[PDB]
């Protein structure tokens, strides 16, 4: 995909977070990393550099308890598309609010926060 | 403004990408005259109108078990969809269409050809129906149990893509269930004799049937009490009582022997598909069993799938059955979402690419 955010994904070790907003992938301001709108869906790419220097990719789509079906659907599809764009090298992980994996919770050094609301459905 | 068309054996679902439900759902039926030339109006009717005029038409279904078998009639279905149902000019809209799993290569080409050459679509895409249902459920990995009017499938999908080797097909679906219900109500003592008989029995199935958690125990309750019985008003106003037929009819999904078939039931087909997959992904399939289609609409079906898969898998396996109320149109909704994505304009086959490559482009763009 020619998605402009794809061109930025997975270049260096670190965390990148996009929110689904009306059928598009929109980057989250870095200062908001870790506060999730429970009414929204997100795509999180974690890039780890191994001891070799080689890049490893884990791709999490995070689903708020109140996100609309278009948001959770787009998050899943965007995840597949980014994985495909990354030559299939990402391991994909479905993250549900309240039930995230320890690996995912571990990405947030001061612990992730939930907050109500979010961006309106694209439907 | 993209269009989304989900063509099924029994029903066509059509609408506009960005809508949360199909705008139009109509029977996938083309009616043609029994006798040509002698009466006003070769010549054809589609959907509800064809059904209405069925006494003077030969009615045909262009789709059998999810696969197109009559291209002339399929073309009538699409023309009606565009012009009569959606009221659009197809040359003005990208079109998303859906296909069955293992849709033959020549069929995918013919659909592409018809869209670009007959309908002059500026752009089209073909998506696999089960994968669309999975996406609708906010998942990229899971097993979809798709049951419609002419066919059932179990489709394992991993990280966005079906695993073709693991796919299983059951030729038992809603049409078989409606027939079975007719049969068992007839045996009870009822007689469905008018032209409206198939629709009456189908309606009894859609309104009153359910899947029993414990079948033998329900048979017991039903034999010993009247607690499970429901009344049903016929068109003429006669009221009949529906007893054990309510759960015996869908029981045939779990016991195809009810229908004279040797095949495995839906719970076993699901398990068999899972066991054809790499051991490392099975736990994610069991944890993400997505039900999809009209024939998954019976109350109690999810609880029964959970129970049956629980009995088949190791006792420590986490089994989750996902059966949202809107699962009748999951495929359509997944298409709506896909076709709305900011990235969809790079997915589609454009008219320009079709002109340069012809129909075999579909195999390179759509998978
Ligand atoms: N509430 C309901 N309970 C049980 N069955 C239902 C219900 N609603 C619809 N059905 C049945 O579902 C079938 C149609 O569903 P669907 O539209 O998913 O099929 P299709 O896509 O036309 O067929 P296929 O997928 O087999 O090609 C019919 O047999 C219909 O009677
Ligand atoms: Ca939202
Ligand atoms: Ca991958
Ligand atoms: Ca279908």
């Amino acid at each position: 995909v020619e998605h402009p955010e794809f061109l930025k994904a997975g270049k260096e070790p670190g965390l990148q977070i996009w929110r689904v907003e009306k059928f598009d992938l929109v980057p989250v301001p870095t200062c908001l990393y870790g506060d999730f709108f429970t009414g929204d869906a997100y795509v999180i790419l974690k890039t780890v550099q191994l001891r070799n220097g080689n890049l490893q990719y884990d791709l999490h789509y995070w689903l708020g308890n109140e996100c609309s079906q278009d948001e959770s659907g787009a998050a899943a599809i965007f995840t597949v598309q980014l994985d495909d764009y990354l030559n299939g090298r990402a391991v994909q992980h479905r993250e549900v609010q309240g039930f995230e994996s320890a690996t995912f919770l571990g990405y947030f050094k001061s612990g992730l926060k939930y907050k109500k609301g979010g961006v309106a459905s694209g439907f | 403004q993209a269009l989304v068309i989900d063509n099924g054996s029994g029903m066509c679902k059509a609408g506009f990408a960005g809508d949360d439900a199909p705008r139009a759902v109509f029977p996938s039926i083309v009616g043609r005259p029994r006798h040509t030339g002698v009466m006003v109006g070769k010549d054809s009717y589609v959907g509800d109108e064809a059904q209405s005029k069925r006494g003077i038409l030969t009615l045909k279904y262009p789709i059998e078990h999810g696969i197109v078998t009559n291209w002339d009639d399929m073309e009538k279905i699409w023309h009606h969809t565009f012009y009569n149902e959606l009221r659009v000019a197809p040359e003005e809209h990208p079109v998303l269409l859906t296909e069955a799993i293992l849709n033959p290569k020549a069929n995918r080409e013919k659909m592409t050809q018809i869209m670009f050459e007959t309908f002059n679509t500026p752009a089209m895409y073909v998506a696999i129906q089960a994968v669309l249902s999975l996406y609708a459920s906010g998942r990229t990995t899971g097993i979809v149990m798709d049951s419609g009017d002419g066919v059932s499938h179990t489709v394992p999908i991993y990280e966005g893509y079906a695993l073709p080797h693991a796919i299983l097909r059951l030729d038992l679906a809603g049409r078989d269930l409606t027939d079975y219900m007719m049969k068992i109500l007839t045996e009870r003592g009822y007689s469905f004799t008018t032209t409206a008989a198939a629709a009456i029995v189908r309606d009894i199935k859609e309104k009153l049937a359910y899947v029993a958690l414990d079948f033998e125990a329900e048979m017991q309750t039903a034999a010993s009490s009247s607690a499970l019985e429901k009344s049903y008003e016929l068109p003429d106003g006669q009221v009949i009582t529906i007893g054990n037929e309510r759960f015996r009819c869908p029981e045939a999904l779990f016991q195809p022997s009810f229908l004279g078939m040797e095949s495995a039931g839906i719970h076993e087909t699901t398990y068999n598909s899972i066991m054809k997959c790499d051991v490392d992904i099975r736990k994610d399939l069991y944890g993400n069993v997505v039900l999809s289609g009209g024939t998954t609409m019976f109350p109690g079906i999810a609880d029964r799938m959970n129970k049956e898969l629980t009995a088949l898998a190791p006792s420590t396996m986490k089994i989750k059955i996902i059966a949202p109320p809107e699962r009748k149109y999951s495929v359509w909704i997944g298409g709506s979402i896909l076709a709305s994505l900011s990235t969809f304009q790079q997915m589609w086959i454009s008219k320009e690419e079709y002109d340069e490559s012809g129909p075999s482009i579909v195999h390179r763009k759509c998978f």
